[PDB]
């Protein structure tokens, strides 16, 4: 855009701000212009950046596969095509913007991963309790991570459990002690 | 089994390899940042000194000096933070050696899951590996139990162990291994009457 | 996937989740919104005048509600000096200027260098001084056949 | 997002930053390390036991009342009464971690601080374990320590009547178990009143959870300072890239843009450095919480003043926002009487 | 004394950037030393108890 000489790039939306008659631009705490008054029609417009929203790509090893799942944090799924301006985008990024493997997590909308009802250990942590993995015809699945085996203790006020055997276990603990000494 | 697991899996020593990789990558990033222009006409001092005279040259060279000095400052800062994390890990490996290799530790889970019996140090590259030998109880069995025992209107508590019954007869056993014994005035001590 | 490879800077990616650098959107469009002005600026009254003022009592003229299409000067005017401060000459076609004032006068040719921020001399000291943080343009041309 | 923060949709700035691209790859590498480290901290503190023990159906602990600290099903979350007082005390910067574009759309963007952060590429990522999962972990630790004593930490959980476990722990501090069996009723009532006093003190004072609130405030302030430093000129003619690119041609423009690039890159470098130092202090605190979880929830500690002032009997973990709260039950000796002694 | 304010601000901004970077380096190294002193004070506190 170019508004009265102020050039830039962004998405233009209608604004609620009211400028005093001697004012033409409005600025943020970061001092960037976020509101403008249209010269031909004196209507306030808001200027919003176009890139927005965090994007993560979930991949198994490229050695294993070239499937990917894309996580759009801070967009619900209904608004994925609007938030990333899916129409400007290439056809591939469009199949990803809509597809059919659209799953709504609390971390954001996850597209390209199949949601399963099972629970496993975490393989690729996605967030908000969701993990992803490459599982079997192979595909990327997204699931709620398992905290562990559900268990119960047979407690009563006069029952005790005494071990009658034992194991001698030997476990390894690795600790770094030093790092490389460098000089410049 | 320790030896077999080590000889099989290649990614067992993940932490030491991660330290090595981070140091190597820090040095390689430091080398790559010599290709940055930092706002100069070139990233090669010899090009600038070939094309420009010393007055037109010093503006560019001072830009390269500021940028390369900031690259070294960032490297040293991140090395001080990594050395503080390695020093915390080396202080932990010192305590673990004294507490576990040189003694038996009653701290729960400081040295392996279970009750600690012994530990054995092995030297690894840039690190240390502790082989912790612990005692893990197995094959538990249910019993009926009781806090004390009335004999003559007096309460008898076990000296060490618990009163357990296999259904009909009462014994006193140690807590971590089933070894029933006949309840005796040696196994027990008396304290007050029964009602309490 | 390619965006990830680009951010990572390798052709191989390990298993995991990766943040990406937003290479997806390209603007591919342009908008121009300028005020609805029709009058040409008074280039005739400012640059093509019978009489300029003396430098000691220099003339200030307010310029408003006009289009600064200075290519109308290409046919008639030739300027030995045209130096702009706080703005680039190639950008003048694309801006709207808030408070345009035209200071005009006639001086010796040897003193045209003295009309600039931070100069000293008989003109910059006693007749006409420009501020140090001056935003605008200085235009000069020989008028020996007129003055 | 470096490009978005430093350049904010300007292709000319992006092309200029390609010179300083290694620094942004480095910054994002450091931030990603900090993030995976936060998740590892929560793992190391709460996921010690991988069996999820369920609370016993009938509560018969010998007069000890754990209703306040044990999960209640009526609430949708499996959180304790105390855990809820704790989650109500610490006020976070923003809840949900999903602020939609349609929500930041409009003048709400300028008004809201989080929208201003998101529009400049500063994102807050959600933690991997939700608060419900952390509450399940803490409930598993409570049910294991209540029903099995310390045995569930060393191996399979072996049930034991709670009064017998308290007698064990009384042995652990040098008091014969007959003392507890003879004062069972009092001890239980003293415990219960102590828990009630904890609950009352939490429900009254608002600044009890000072450390967690301080962590939250410091992170929010760091992000807000990072946003404010976009108004700095750094020696350029303006602090807005669009003004510079509107007024100056590309040769006169690159001197100013390179000044803005150096300054904004130094702002991000300072932010990341201070986050690495804060993450090292949080990691030291999470290693301490993992040691108090292993050594004083899953056992009885003999270390003096490690778990409470007095002779440590037992501890109970409660999950707090971004933190953990330990309820250390100790035995404090009282009503001293003078006596005459001999070796 | 030597330069006017327009020729002066290029030099002063160079001095400002350098002296600000000197203070930033000082504060960073103090934060790292204070983290090492704080680890030593936490050890001395445990040793006292
Ligand atoms: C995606 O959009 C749906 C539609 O509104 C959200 O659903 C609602 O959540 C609110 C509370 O957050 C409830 O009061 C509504 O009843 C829900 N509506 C429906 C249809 O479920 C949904 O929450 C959004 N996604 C996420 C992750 O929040
Ligand atoms: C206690 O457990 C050990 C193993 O932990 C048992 O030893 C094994 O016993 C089985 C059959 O009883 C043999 O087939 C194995 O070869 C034995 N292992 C070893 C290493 O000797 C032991 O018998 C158990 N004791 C009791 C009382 O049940
Ligand atoms: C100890 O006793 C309890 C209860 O008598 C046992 O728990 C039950 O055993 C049955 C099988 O006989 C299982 O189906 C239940 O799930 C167990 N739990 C409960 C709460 O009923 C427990 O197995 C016994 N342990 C030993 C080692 O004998
Ligand atoms: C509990 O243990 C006692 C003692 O070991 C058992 O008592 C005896 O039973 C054995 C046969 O199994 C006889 O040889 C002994 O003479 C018995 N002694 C006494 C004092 O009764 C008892 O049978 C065990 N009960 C159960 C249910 O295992
Ligand atoms: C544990 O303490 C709670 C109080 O915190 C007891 O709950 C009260 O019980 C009475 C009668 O049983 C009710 O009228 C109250 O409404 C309860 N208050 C709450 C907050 O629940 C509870 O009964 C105690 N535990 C046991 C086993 O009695
Ligand atoms: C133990 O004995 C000492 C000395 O006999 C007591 O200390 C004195 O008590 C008087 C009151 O009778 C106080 O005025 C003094 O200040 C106390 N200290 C000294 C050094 O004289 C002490 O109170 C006795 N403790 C108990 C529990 O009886
Ligand atoms: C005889 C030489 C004495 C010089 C002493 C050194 C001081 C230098 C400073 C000023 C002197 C230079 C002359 C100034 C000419 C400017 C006249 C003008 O602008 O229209
Ligand atoms: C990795 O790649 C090699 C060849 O490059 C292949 O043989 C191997 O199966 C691959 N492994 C995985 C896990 O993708
Ligand atoms: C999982 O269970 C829900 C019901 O709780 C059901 O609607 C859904 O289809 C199930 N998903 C799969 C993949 O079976
Ligand atoms: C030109 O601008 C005026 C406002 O000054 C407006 O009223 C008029 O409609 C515009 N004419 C157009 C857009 O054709
Ligand atoms: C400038 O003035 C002269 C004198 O009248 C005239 O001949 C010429 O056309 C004028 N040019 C313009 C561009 O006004």
């Amino acid at each position: 855009f170019n508004f009265n000489g102020l050039t830039g790039t962004g998405v233009l939306t209608e604004s609620n701000k009211k400028f005093l008659p001697f004012q033409q631009f409005g600025r943020d705490i970061a001092d960037t212009t976020d509101a403008v008054r249209d010269p031909q029609t004196l209507e306030i417009l808001d200027i919003t950046p176009c890139s927005f929203g965090g994007v993560s790509v979930i991949t198994p090893g490229t050695n294993t596969s070239n499937q990917v799942a894309v996580l759009y944090q801070d967009v619900n799924c209904t608004e994925v095509p609007v938030a990333i301006h899916a129409d400007q985008l290439t056809p591939t990024w469009r199949v990803y913007s809509t597809g059919s493997n659209v799953f709504q997590t609390r971390a954001g909308c996850l597209i390209g991963a199949e949601h399963v009802n099972n629970s496993y250990e975490c393989d690729i942590p996605i967030g908000a309790g969701i993990c992803a993995s490459y599982q079997t015809s192979q595909s990327i699945i997204a699931y709620t991570m398992s905290l562990g085996a559900e268990n119960s203790v047979a407690y009563s006020n006069n029952s005790i459990a005494i071990p009658t055997n034992f194991t001698i276990s030997v476990t390894t603990e690795i600790l770094p002690v030093s790092m490389t000494k460098t000089s410049v | 089994k320790i030896q077999d697991s080590l000889s099989s899996t290649a990614s067992a020593l993940g932490k030491l390899q991660d330290v090595v990789n981070q140091n190597a990558q820090a040095l390689n990033t430091l080398v790559k940042q010599l290709s940055s222009n930092f706002g100069a006409i070139s990233s090669v001092l010899n090009d600038i000194l070939s094309r420009l005279d010393k007055v037109e040259a010093e503006v560019q060279i001072d830009r390269l000096i500021t940028g390369r000095l900031q690259s070294l400052q960032t490297y040293v800062t991140q090395q001080l933070i990594r050395a503080a994390e390695i020093r915390a890990s080396a202080n932990l490996a010192a305590t673990k050696m004294s507490e576990c290799v040189l003694g038996q530790s009653k701290r729960v889970d400081f040295c392996g899951k279970g009750y600690h019996l012994m530990s054995f140090p092995q030297s690894a590259p840039h690190g240390v590996v502790f082989l912790h030998v612990t005692y893990v109880p197995a094959q538990e069995k249910n019993f009926t139990t009781a806090p004390a025992i009335c004999h003559d209107g007096k309460a008898h508590f076990p000296r060490e162990g618990v009163f357990v019954s296999n259904g009909t007869h009462w014994f006193v056993t140690q807590r971590n291994f089933y070894e029933p014994q006949i309840i005796t005035t040696d196994n027990t001590f008396v304290s007050g009457n029964c009602d309490v | 996937l390619s965006e990830t490879k680009c951010t990572l800077k390798s052709f191989t990616v390990e298993k995991g989740i990766y943040q990406t650098s937003n290479f997806r959107v390209q603007p591919t469009e342009s908008i121009v919104r300028f005020p609805n002005i029709t009058n040409l600026c008074p280039f005739g009254e400012v640059f093509n005048a019978t009489r300029f003022a003396s430098v000691y009592a220099w003339n200030r003229k307010r310029i408003s509600n006009c289009v600064a299409d200075y290519s109308v000067l290409y046919n008639s005017a030739s300027f030995s000096t045209f130096k702009c401060y706080g703005v680039s000459p190639t950008k003048l076609n694309d801006l709207c200027f808030t408070n345009v004032y035209a200071d005009s006068f006639v001086i010796r040719g040897d003193e045209v260098r003295q009309i600039a921020p931070g100069q000293t001399g008989k003109i910059a000291d006693y007749n006409y001084k420009l501020p140090d943080d001056f935003t605008g343009c200085v235009i000069a041309w020989n008028s020996n056949n007129l003055d | 997002d470096c490009t978005m923060y430093i350049c904010g949709d300007s292709t000319e700035c992006s092309n200029l930053l390609l010179q300083y691209g290694s620094f942004c790859t480095q910054l994002n590498r450091a931030l990603t390390g900090i993030a995976v480290e936060q998740d590892k901290n929560t793992q190391e503190v709460f996921a010690q036991v991988k069996q999820i023990y369920k609370t016993p159906p009938i509560k018969d602990f010998g007069g000890f009342n754990f209703s306040q600290i044990l999960p209640d099903p009526s609430k949708p979350s499996k959180r304790s009464f105390i855990e809820d007082l704790l989650f109500n005390k610490v006020t976070l910067a923003d809840a949900g971690f999903i602020k939609q574009y349609g929500d930041c759309l409009g003048d709400i963007a300028a008004r809201d601080l989080i929208c201003a952060q998101k529009f400049n590429g500063l994102t807050v990522l959600p933690p991997l374990l939700t608060d419900e999962m952390i509450a399940q972990y803490t409930s598993a630790l409570l049910a294991g320590t209540i029903t099995s004593g310390w045995t569930f930490g060393a191996g399979a959980a072996l049930q034991i009547p709670f009064a017998m476990q308290m007698a064990y722990r009384f042995n652990g501090i040098g008091v014969t178990q007959n003392v507890l069996y003879e004062n069972q009723k009092l001890i239980a009532n003293q415990f219960n009143s102590a828990i009630g006093k904890i609950q009352d003190s939490l429900s009254s004072t608002a600044s009890a959870l000072g450390k967690l609130q301080d962590v939250v405030n410091q992170n929010a302030q760091a992000l807000n300072t990072l946003v404010k430093q976009l108004s700095s000129n750094f020696g350029a003619i303006s602090s807005v890239l669009n003004d510079i690119l509107s007024r100056l041609d590309k040769v006169e423009a690159e001197v100013q843009i390179d000044r803005l690039i150096t300054g904004r890159l130094q702002s991000l470098q300072t932010y990341v450095t201070q986050q690495l130092i804060r993450a090292a202090e949080i990691r030291a605190s999470a290693n301490l919480a993992a040691t108090k979880m292993s050594e004083c929830v899953l056992g009885q500690s003999k270390r003096v003043d490690f778990c409470g002032k007095g002779y440590h009997l037992m501890s109970f973990p409660q999950s707090a926002p971004h933190g953990v709260v330990f309820l250390h039950v100790t035995y404090v000796p009282a009503q001293e009487k003078n006596f005459t002694t001999a070796p």
